[PDB]
């Protein structure tokens, strides 16, 4: 609402990390042929990032507007359309550490 | 150091 | 080019203020109902296959029309930001 | 506007007093001096001498003939002359072409060239600085007459290039618009840094208003 | 994810990246679950950290690639942020303007300055949306829909 | 800097009532007749009507 | 090995189709019609199948790649999108939701809603559909009320153009 | 119509074929036609003995002979026109005989092998790759031999070099740096020059003595003593100094390399590359390159040459030894051949890798076709070539003298081996020896310059590739007839002269004549004058050749006329210059424009499709003429009969005309009368004003062909459908769609019609529950299925001409996959010259037209007769070619002459002549006047006051003898056709010859209103119908920036663009009457932020106080 002033860059906390986040990508299973969905966990999933459809949901318990912000019974899925799986964020929870390339070298 | 020899160096 | 633009840029403390004032005008021009004008009945716009501007074809071209003249005022704090809207709504009639 | 080392150097007076000359046969030498000091000034087989012995030479003037560079003119004459010298220098070959723009515009240019500054006596962030000037007019600016202790930003007038004067700047964003991104932002990021929308560049990337 | 031509899928190289890097990890806890000995340990500790590379910014201890097709830096993150393709030049090239043309120009002598002769084709289509409106205003369409029908065709225009 | 041997222009629109404020009242060609370069005209009687006149 | 995960089943059928295409390569200079492919695999091998299998064979393409005149070009900014309502489609959403919306008013609640809801809300069941009220109510009103509003729409034509 | 002609200079020998350079290149190459008997060997068959015998030992078991017999390609796959209605690539086959030998009994000799499918060339010189002709365009580069150039850096001394290509072929280099150092580097690293001769044999004293005594540089050849005391060692020493840790004992293995067979190779034994050398340096090389393998010991005539002239161009003079790199003969052009056979043996070397690997993999005996052979290389190296080599584009045939402009050229961009774009500004520049080699002018106009050049008009490359061109001998004070192509470099050698030097015959006739040495004009007497240059014509090209008067204008100007007529698009009507050089003929007949008689006979049938002439002989053929054709760019190529019925003929005339030919003569324009003045600035600053009727006569009217072509789908939600039924809305849209589905022949259509219908499935997998119900209500059964039909494209469809289906069980095409099935349809559309098109004469003067006026009005000569254009004369002065000038004059003449004439480069018509001429038009103009019946106007009398006050008429004289005098100037009377009254001051008028060019795909006047939108960047993108957007650059930003456009730069990137809510928000918004949206984020900021958190990196934004603001709204909270 607030006019926009003041941008700012600051460096990532790991609870940050995960703050911006929903769930982990924790398989790499992007896309299964047999259906064009996305396939288990992995990185193109409804749950960690967003639903498929525009106001609908993936299994159809809910698919109008009515209900804009509720989440499924049996399965994840809250909407406005695509776009929001666009705009989100997911994160991988590394086993030991490692680090950014772009501090370190 | 480009990795493959190191690795190979190590278990060799 | 167009009526007294010099008339206009002179009646401002700066150029780009003059192009605030005549765009605001032209927004509640249209806004709280096109029929917001201190200009109108002998004199004022007019567009030809009729006599028809009259009635809505350019806001601002109205706007700039009635700055020319004296009876608006531009402020940099002249009233109060929201009971301005709400006074107009219950002046001017056409929705 | 890249303050750059030019082609064939023009050895300025860094003294101010009389000239004095020299006959051996490899090098010439030209002799700047007053009732305090005189200074050497290695003057090579090729530099056609504009100086004769004889008169005053002001500081920073000609004393080989041609080019001289924006930095030596700076330290000896200072920044109104190195700003006078770029201003004037550039308009010659606009003139010689037959251009004719105002200065104003080489001024607001020139002048963005040198709005940055180093710190030699500090009082907040250590001295090897080398930032912009008024944020320095600022910080001296408070801490003498609001809150007391004199602590005196002592700075030195720094001479950039237009591409260096920019590929530094106020908000991280502008300099990532080049390409030193992962440099920029690094630095950027660490430090905390509220970037303040105050050029266009910057606050067009936003699609703010300009 | 994209279905390109027939069975042709294409997606963002950062996803070859992504899962090299979730392989790897998860092949590290499986490692350290079955029991694990030194070197596999950090052999693949090693390979686990050039991965995390790779999604951040590739080339800058070694080269990623897809398999034998194109010897290509898989556009790392920072790549797609700086632009090292000329990526950078590309967005100060510009966007695209939705309310654009473009056409010859040819000298309109009686045209005063204040003026210029843009072809009402083109004014058709730039100034579409306000026509419709305009249509709807008048007799000549009931509605938006009907009125953009209207105008589908060139031999169809009242 | 247009001749008239094949130079394509192009030509935007301004929308909102407020960019067509600024761009038919500031942006209009006939009010920006000196340049910024120089105070010098750059509108003027070119080539063809010097020699009429 | 893969960005999109197929069995173990249908890799070894990959690698057995691709191997037959070679013995196929080996004698018409002819890369084989589909038809020498599901002769030379086998029982259940038609042309359906193998033009899929291949289909399945392809990598994934990358969303960035040269185009045309290899410069700056990318790829991407040539596939158009799907979901978003390009303009035209936010202003029919508009006009058809305030003009079924107006209609949908001048019904009944019981089996507008039904439908309506039944239709609009949340998975396209006549019986099922209605509350307390069996189906002769609802036909009843379904097709009573669905006319009248349509009847009237088809005066004060607002509907008609057909907003899709 | 009558010819004069003028200028003579005898031109002592034809024009060459003008596509000699790839006709014969293609011959030399795949010498096919002739049996493997015939003895030119190069190209193919060459290509092909270098990589046959694969002796391939043991490693196991081996042994290995196949050889190879004779190559005979033969009988092509389909034709030419099949090839272009389908989309196949015309190729000849080509299988030669094998034969694989044993270790043990037998050869088994399994004949043919059909591998390569490759490319034949049209009779023209073009070819027919997938659909449309394609041309192989000629480069250049350093030719394989050896040079010494100046060293880098240090002003001291220079170096040596040895250039051997193929690049799997060693790069030499001899430098001396002194204190205690010689550097001589084949792959990088330098070691001795020593080290190496000493392997060869030369030992240090007779080193030393023999080649540098003369030469104090020896000294750093007997320095390192301790490894030149030993021999065969030095071998073993060098290969210790290579490096991997490789074995210290291979016998003569890899010193075989920079020996005998595959990496120094100029291609043919004699001339490639020994020329160079024995021109140069050194005097022999037994052994094509340096090589040698009978004895084990090694003979290297080139090694110790090329130091041998370093020792020497370090010192005084042998001769001096300086290369201008760019020289001609330095230089060398790649003909077509060459870069089709270097693609051709990579391939041969891919085949022949796997088929290495198949020796081993065959079980025992049974290996000869299959096991030793897979055609997968060949075809995919090949076919890469023709279709993907950059090397290769688009046959630009606009019209006839394009496509043999663009057959004929060449450029330096290639192979990676050969030039690159750092690199230019001494390449780029007209070096001298670019004589009769090279047009300096025909180059392109910006970045690629001197880059892309086409070669003279005589110029011919000889055996290996320099440029050679004419000249002709002159045997002390005597000129001949006979000629000699000149290489390059031979020309520095003689004392060269012009053609423009009075000559009686074999007498050259004044003392003091010029003659230019080796690039420096000079004054020759007429007892050194060794060689005289054939004529104007070699020093330019054909495309340059064709214009008028070339000598009156600016270099620099005279590029933009020979562009110009290569975008010459073939008018209906056709027609000549009313003066043309002398090529026209020429460039039609050896272009492949018109149809020529073989032999001489009477004609037999004149159909508007085919003339069956009948030769003398006692035989007739039927000569088909391609009607309406589509060229690659679109212009129209039909051949209209010139013959009458029963007629005979004289071998070699034309029967037919060409696309732009008038008969015989090339034509790209038209003439038209043309008055030179200022009009009421409808002709501002290079605008044309044009006459109404000009149109009223099919005069600059054009025949163009678009084709538009729509696919039938294969979608998994459904077959998209070609059928006549569009779902929605109206029968009067189906119309001319007649034809079950595609649309009815000479139907009219305008842009927005229906050209063909495609009905594909609705969602991506489910149905509507909105639009569920709206069916329902009026007709629940309707067809759920989506409207994707091919429709006209804003801009323009013509009447459909010719369409083609090809739908399933398919004669021998190729559908894609997915490719249900395809729906050509050929639209035609005349073009008539309209506002906005632009129109330009052969010396540059290039406009538009701005206003097309009523012949009510525009300027009118005295006698009725009215002016069809009216040029500017502003657009003269500045620009310099007064030669349009000149033109427009003759042009008067031929008008009230009723002639055309002929002239020549810089031998042609003179002032003094083209006043003569005019002269005679002073009578034709005026004499018929003063017959007819009536004297002079008020008009024409006051005309002249103004006039002799001006100083254009001798004061005294009568107006008859006044305005003979005002016409000879080239100028007369006009009357203001609005007013009636006189135009102040006699204006010139002539016949001056005017092209119209053709409109490339940016001229459909572009408007996008809105539309699709990339998938990833979420920026206005279009293609087939909905017009792309226009981008807002940088520069553009800067221009809004600098004015107070604040909103107006916030829109550009916010509701126009990117912002997604935005440009929504905007559109309805707009249609309903209100304020635009204020923006919401861009996609580019919000991908920019994701990008950036991919990264470790955190970008939030913050607020007034540093607190949190939400960019994305909403879909980053979690759940
Ligand atoms: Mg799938
Ligand atoms: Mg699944
Ligand atoms: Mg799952
Ligand atoms: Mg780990
Ligand atoms: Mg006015
Ligand atoms: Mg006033
Ligand atoms: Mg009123
Ligand atoms: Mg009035
Ligand atoms: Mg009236
Ligand atoms: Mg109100
Ligand atoms: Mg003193
Ligand atoms: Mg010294
Ligand atoms: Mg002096
Ligand atoms: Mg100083
Ligand atoms: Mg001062
Ligand atoms: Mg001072
Ligand atoms: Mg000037
Ligand atoms: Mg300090
Ligand atoms: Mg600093
Ligand atoms: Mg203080
Ligand atoms: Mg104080
Ligand atoms: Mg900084
Ligand atoms: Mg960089
Ligand atoms: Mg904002
Ligand atoms: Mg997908
Ligand atoms: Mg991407
Ligand atoms: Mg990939
Ligand atoms: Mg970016
Ligand atoms: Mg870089
Ligand atoms: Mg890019
Ligand atoms: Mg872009
Ligand atoms: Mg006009
Ligand atoms: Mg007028
Ligand atoms: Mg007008
Ligand atoms: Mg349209
Ligand atoms: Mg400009
Ligand atoms: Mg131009
Ligand atoms: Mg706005
Ligand atoms: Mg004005
Ligand atoms: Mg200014
Ligand atoms: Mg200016
Ligand atoms: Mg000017
Ligand atoms: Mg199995
Ligand atoms: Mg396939
Ligand atoms: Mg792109
Ligand atoms: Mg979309
Ligand atoms: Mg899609
Ligand atoms: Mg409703
Ligand atoms: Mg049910
Ligand atoms: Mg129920
Ligand atoms: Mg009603
Ligand atoms: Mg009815
Ligand atoms: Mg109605
Ligand atoms: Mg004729
Ligand atoms: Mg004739
Ligand atoms: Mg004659
Ligand atoms: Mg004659
Ligand atoms: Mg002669
Ligand atoms: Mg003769
Ligand atoms: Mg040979
Ligand atoms: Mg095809
Ligand atoms: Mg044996
Ligand atoms: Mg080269
Ligand atoms: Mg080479
Ligand atoms: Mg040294
Ligand atoms: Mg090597
Ligand atoms: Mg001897
Ligand atoms: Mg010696
Ligand atoms: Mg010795
Ligand atoms: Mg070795
Ligand atoms: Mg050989
Ligand atoms: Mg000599
Ligand atoms: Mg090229
Ligand atoms: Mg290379
Ligand atoms: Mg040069
Ligand atoms: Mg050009
Ligand atoms: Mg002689
Ligand atoms: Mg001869
Ligand atoms: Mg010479
Ligand atoms: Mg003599
Ligand atoms: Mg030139
Ligand atoms: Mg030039
Ligand atoms: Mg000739
Ligand atoms: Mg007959
Ligand atoms: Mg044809
Ligand atoms: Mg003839
Ligand atoms: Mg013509
Ligand atoms: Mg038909
Ligand atoms: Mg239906
Ligand atoms: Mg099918
Ligand atoms: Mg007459
Ligand atoms: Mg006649
Ligand atoms: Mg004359
Ligand atoms: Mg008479
Ligand atoms: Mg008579
Ligand atoms: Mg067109
Ligand atoms: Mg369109
Ligand atoms: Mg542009
Ligand atoms: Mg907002
Ligand atoms: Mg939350
Ligand atoms: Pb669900």
């Amino acid at each position: 609402k607030k006019e926009v002033r003041k941008v700012r860059i600051a460096l990532a906390s790991p609870e940050k990390i995960r703050s911006w986040s929903y769930g982990e990508v924790e398989k790499p299973e992007t896309i299964n042929y047999r259906t064009l969905k996305p396939e288990r966990d992995g990185l193109f999933d409804e749950r960690i990032f967003g639903p498929i459809k525009d106001y609908e949901c993936a299994c159809g318990k809910y698919k109008r507007q009515r209900f804009e912000g509720k989440v499924c019974e049996r399965c994840g899925v809250e909407v406005t359309k695509s776009i929001v799986r666009r705009y989100r964020m997911g994160h991988i929870e590394l086993a030991t550490p490692a680090a950014h390339i772009w501090f370190v070298k | 150091k480009i990795s493959t020899s190191d690795p190979v160096r190590q278990y060799l | 080019a167009e009526p007294g633009i010099d008339k206009l840029f002179g009646m401002v403390d700066s150029k780009y203020r003059l192009t605030v004032v005549v765009a605001k005008r032209a927004q509640q021009l249209l806004r709280h109902g096109f029929k917001n004008t201190v200009l109108e009945p002998e004199e004022r716009p007019k567009m030809q296959t009729l006599e028809g501007l009259f009635d809505d074809p350019n806001a601002e071209t109205w706007a700039m029309k009635e700055l020319l003249t004296g009876r608006l005022v531009f402020g940099e704090n002249l009233v109060p930001e929201d009971r301005l809207q709400k006074e107009m709504e219950r002046i001017y009639p056409g929705e | 506007f890249e303050a750059r080392r030019p082609k064939a150097k023009a050895v300025i007076s860094e003294i101010d007093g009389v000239v004095r000359i020299e006959e051996t046969e490899e090098k010439l030498s030209v002799f700047v001096e007053s009732e305090g000091f005189s200074k050497e000034y290695k003057l090579p087989k090729e530099a056609r001498l504009l100086v004769k012995d004889g008169d005053y030479v002001e500081a920073g003037q000609p004393l080989t003939r041609g080019a001289i560079d924006p930095h030596q003119l700076l330290e000896a004459k200072g920044p109104e002359a190195v700003e006078r010298y770029l201003v004037e220098e550039i308009q010659k070959v606009y003139r010689a072409q037959g251009v004719k723009l105002h200065d104003k515009h080489i001024e607001i240019v020139v002048r963005q060239m040198m709005k940055y500054v180093e710190v030699t006596d500090p009082g907040d962030s250590r001295l090897l600085e080398g930032q912009v000037l008024e944020k320095w007019d600022v910080e001296a600016l408070n801490e003498r007459l609001i809150a007391e202790g004199k602590t005196p930003v002592a700075w030195k007038p720094l001479l950039m290039g237009v591409t260096k004067s920019a590929l530094s700047t106020k908000s991280w964003l502008s300099a990532a618009s080049f390409q030193n991104t992962t440099h920029v932002l690094t630095e950027a990021a660490i430090a905390g840094k509220k970037d303040e929308l105050i050029g266009l560049k910057e606050n067009v990337i936003l699609g703010r208003l300009i | 994810m994209v279905q390109v031509d027939g069975g042709r899928f294409a997606t963002s190289d950062l996803n070859d990246l992504y899962r090299r890097l979730i392989n790897r990890n998860n092949r590290l806890k499986k490692l350290l679950a079955q029991g694990a000995p030194e070197i596999i340990i950090r052999n693949e500790k090693r390979m686990l950290q050039e991965a995390v590379d790779a999604l951040l910014d590739n080339g800058r201890r070694g080269a990623p690639v897809t398999n034998p097709g194109s010897d290509r830096p898989l556009r790392s993150l920072t790549d797609i942020l700086s632009g090292k393709q000329g990526r950078f030049r590309q967005n100060l090239l510009g966007k695209r303007v939705d309310y654009s043309g473009r056409s010859v120009i040819v000298v309109g002598p009686q045209l005063k300055l204040h003026q210029c002769g843009l072809p009402k084709r083109m004014a058709l289509e730039l100034f579409k949306p306000f026509l419709l409106k305009k249509m709807e205003e008048k007799g000549i369409a009931p509605n938006v829909k009907a009125a953009r029908r209207m105008l589908e065709r060139q031999r169809d225009i009242k | 800097n247009a001749d008239f041997d094949g130079d394509q222009m192009a030509v935007h629109v301004p929308l909102s009532s407020f960019a067509q404020a600024e761009a038919r009242i500031q942006m209009l060609s006939a009010h920006n007749l000196l340049s910024p370069a120089s105070g010098e005209p750059l509108a003027k009687p070119s080539r063809d009507i010097i020699l009429g006149l | 090995a893969r960005t999109i995960r197929i069995p173990v089943h249908m890799v070894e059928t990959i690698n057995k189709l691709s191997r037959t295409a070679r013995q196929l390569q080996q004698e018409l200079g002819r890369e084989p019609t589909y038809e020498e492919i599901a002769e030379a695999m086998g029982p259940g091998w038609d042309a359906k199948r193998v033009e899929e299998t291949l289909k399945i064979a392809q990598e994934p393409v990358s969303l960035e790649t040269p185009i045309g005149d290899e410069k700056d070009s990318f790829y991407g900014d040539f596939i158009p999108d799907e979901h978003l309502p390009s303009p035209v489609d936010a202003a029919t959403q508009s006009l058809l939701s305030e003009e079924l919306e107006k209609a949908l008013s001048k019904l009944s609640e019981r089996e507008a809603m039904v439908l309506k809801l039944r239709k609009g809300l949340i998975d396209g069941e006549e019986v099922g559909a209605f509350f307390g009220v069996t189906r002769e109510r609802i036909r009843q009103i379904e097709n009573k009320a669905l006319r009248k509003l349509k009847y009237h729409e088809s005066r004060t034509r607002k509907l008609r153009d057909f907003l899709d | 119509m009558e010819i004069k002609r003028f200028g003579r200079i005898r031109e002592v020998i034809p024009l060459p074929p003008l596509t000699e350079i790839q006709v014969e290149s293609y011959r030399r190459a795949l010498q096919a036609d002739v049996p493997p008997e015939k003895r030119e060997n190069v190209g193919i068959q060459a290509a092909f003995r270098e990589t046959f015998p694969i002796e391939e030992e043991d490693k196991g078991k081996g042994g290995l002979v196949l050889d190879f017999l004779e190559y005979r390609l033969g009988e092509p796959p389909f034709p030419q026109d099949e090839c272009r209605e389908k989309d196949l690539t015309y190729q000849a086959p080509l299988y030669a005989r094998l034969q694989l030998i044993h270790k043990d009994t037998g050869l088994i000799k399994e004949d043919e092998v059909f591998l390569g499918h490759i490319p034949l060339m049209t009779e023209d010189g073009s070819f027919i790759i997938n659909g449309a002709d394609r041309v192989i365009v000629s480069q250049i580069h350093r030719s394989p031999g050896v040079y010494f150039t100046p060293d880098p850096a240090r002003p001291g001394r220079y170096i040596a070099s040895i250039i051997p290509l193929p690049k799997r072929g060693p790069w030499i280099d001899l430098e001396v740096e002194p204190n205690g150092v010689v550097s001589m580097k084949v792959n990088k690293r330098k070691f001795p020059l020593v080290l190496l001769l000493r392997v060869l044999g030369y030992d240090q004293e007779t080193l030393a003595r023999e080649l540098g005594a003369y030469g104090e540089l020896v000294q750093g050849l007997m320095d390192e003593s301790v490894f030149a005391m030993r021999p065969e060692e030095a071998l073993i020493r060098l290969f210790t100094l290579l490096r991997p840790g490789d074995p210290p004992k291979r016998d003569k293995a890899v010193a075989y390399v920079y020996g005998l067979i595959a990496d120094p190779r100029r291609y043919d034994l004699g001339e490639a590359g020994r020329y160079k050398a024995e021109e140069k340096l050194g005097i022999r090389l037994s052994g094509r390159t340096l090589a040698r393998f009978e004895d084990g010991e090694f003979k290297d005539e080139v090694f110790l040459p090329t130091l041998r002239y370093l020792f020497a161009l370090t010192a005084g003079v042998p001769g001096h030894e300086v290369d201008d790199i760019d020289h001609l003969g330095n230089r060398r052009i790649r003909t077509v051949g060459e870069l089709m056979t270097d693609q051709f043996r990579v391939g041969l070397a891919r085949l022949a890798r796997g088929v290495r690997e198949r020796m081993l993999m065959g079980s025992e005996d049974s290996l000869t076709p299959a096991k030793l052979v897979n055609s997968r290389p060949l075809e995919a190296a090949i076919r890469e070539f023709f279709s993907r080599s950059q090397l290769s584009q688009f046959k630009d045939e606009t019209n006839p003298l394009s496509s043999l402009r663009h057959k004929r050229r060449i450029s330096a961009l290639g192979p990676g081996g050969l030039t690159r774009e750092r690199a230019g500004f001494d390449v780029r520049d007209v070096h001298r020896t670019h004589y009769g080699r090279i047009c300096p002018v025909e180059t392109p106009e910006g970045a690629n310059i001197g880059l892309i050049t086409s070669l003279a008009a005589y110029a011919r490359v000889d055996e290996l590739g320099f440029i050679r061109t004419p000249y002709r001998r002159v045997v002390g004070g005597v000129v001949t007839d006979e000629v000699v192509y000149m290489t390059a470099t031979e020309e520095d050698r003689y004392t060269i002269a012009q053609a423009n030097t009075p000559l009686e015959g074999n007498r050259i006739a004044a003392e003091r004549v010029v003659a230019r040495r080796k690039g420096e004009p000079v004054i020759v007497s007429p007892e050194e004058v060794e060689f005289m240059d054939v004529s104007p014509k070699q020093v330019f090209s054909v495309n340059t050749n064709l214009i008028p008067f070339l000598e009156h204008d600016d270099a620099n100007r005279a590029l933009m006329g020979s562009n110009m007529q290569t975008q010459a698009v073939p008018l209906i009507r056709a027609q000549a210059p009313v003066v043309m050089t002398g090529l026209e003929e020429r460039v039609v007949r050896d272009s492949l424009a018109a149809l020529y008689a073989e032999e001489d006979g009477e004609v037999a049938k004149v159909d508007g499709n085919r003339i069956v002439v009948r030769y003398e002989d006692g035989r007739l053929v039927e000569y088909p003429l391609r009607r309406f054709y589509r060229s690659n760019q679109g212009t129209a190529l039909d051949q209209r009969p010139r013959v009458v019925v029963g007629q005979r003929v004289r071998k070699g005339d034309l029967l037919a005309d060409g696309p732009a030919s008038e008969n015989g003569f090339l034509a790209l324009g038209q003439n038209v009368l043309v008055a030179i003045m200022p009009f009421d600035g409808y002709n501002f600053e290079d605008a044309i004003v044009i006459s109404e009727e000009l149109l009223k006569r099919d005069f600059y009217t054009s025949i163009h062909i678009e084709r538009y072509e729509i696919e039938a789908r294969d979608t998994k939600l459904g077959p998209e459908r070609i059928t006549r039924d569009i779902p929605h809305l109206s029968e009067a849209a189906l119309r001319d769609l007649d034809e079950e589905g595609v649309v009815r022949i000479g139907a009219e259509v305008k842009p927005g019609d229906i050209l063909v219908g495609r009905t594909s499935f609705k969602g991506e997998s489910e149905p509507t529950p909105e639009e569920r119900l709206l069916r329902s209500i009026f007709g629940e059964k309707a067809r759920d299925v989506k409207d994707t039909s091919l429709r006209v494209p804003p801009g323009e469809g013509g009447i459909v001409v010719r369409t083609v289906r090809l739908r399933r069980g398919d004669p021998g095409v190729e559908l894609k996959p997915g490719v249900r099935e395809v729906v050509r349809v050929y639209v035609a559309q005349k073009r008539k010259l309209q506002v906005g098109d632009k129109l330009a004469n052969r010396h540059g003067n290039k406009g538009v037209v701005a206003k097309i006026l009523p012949v009510e009005d525009m300027p009118h000569l005295p006698d009725g007769t009215p002016v069809d254009v009216i040029l500017n004369p502003l657009g003269v002065p500045s620009r310099m070619n007064l030669g349009q000038i000149l033109e427009t004059h003759l042009g008067l003449a031929g008008y009230f002459l009723g002639q055309r004439y002929i002239s020549p480069i810089f031998d042609g018509a003179k002032e003094p002549e083209i006043k003569e001429l005019l002269a005679q038009a002073f009578e034709v103009y005026f004499g018929k006047r003063k017959g007819e019946g009536f004297g002079v106007d008020k008009r024409e009398v006051e005309v002249l006051r103004r006039a002799e006050k001006l100083g254009l008429v001798t004061p005294g004289k009568t107006p008859e003898e006044q305005l003979k005098e005002l016409f000879l100037q080239g100028k007369v009377v006009l009357y203001d056709g609005r007013t009636g009254e006189p135009i102040e001051g006699p204006i010139v008028v002539g016949q001056m010859f005017i092209m119209k060019l053709y409109h490339m795909v940016e001229d459909k006047m572009h408007a996008r209103s809105t539309g699709p939108y990339s998938l990833i960047t979420q920026q206005p993108l279009g293609g087939k119908a909905q017009f792309g957007g226009q981008r807002f650059g940088e520069m553009e930003v800067w221009a809004l920036e600098a004015y107070g456009a604040a909103h107006t730069l916030q829109e550009m990137l916010t509701l126009k663009s990117d912002d997604i809510e935005g440009r929504n928000a905007a559109y309805e918004a707009i249609i309903k009457g209100e304020d635009v949206p204020e923006p919401s984020v861009p996609e580019s900021f919000r991908v920019l932020v994701k990008e950036l958190q991919a990264l470790a990196l955190d970008v939030q934004t913050l607020d007034e106080k540093d607190n949190p603001v939400d960019i994305f709204e909403g879909l980053a909270s979690k759940r």
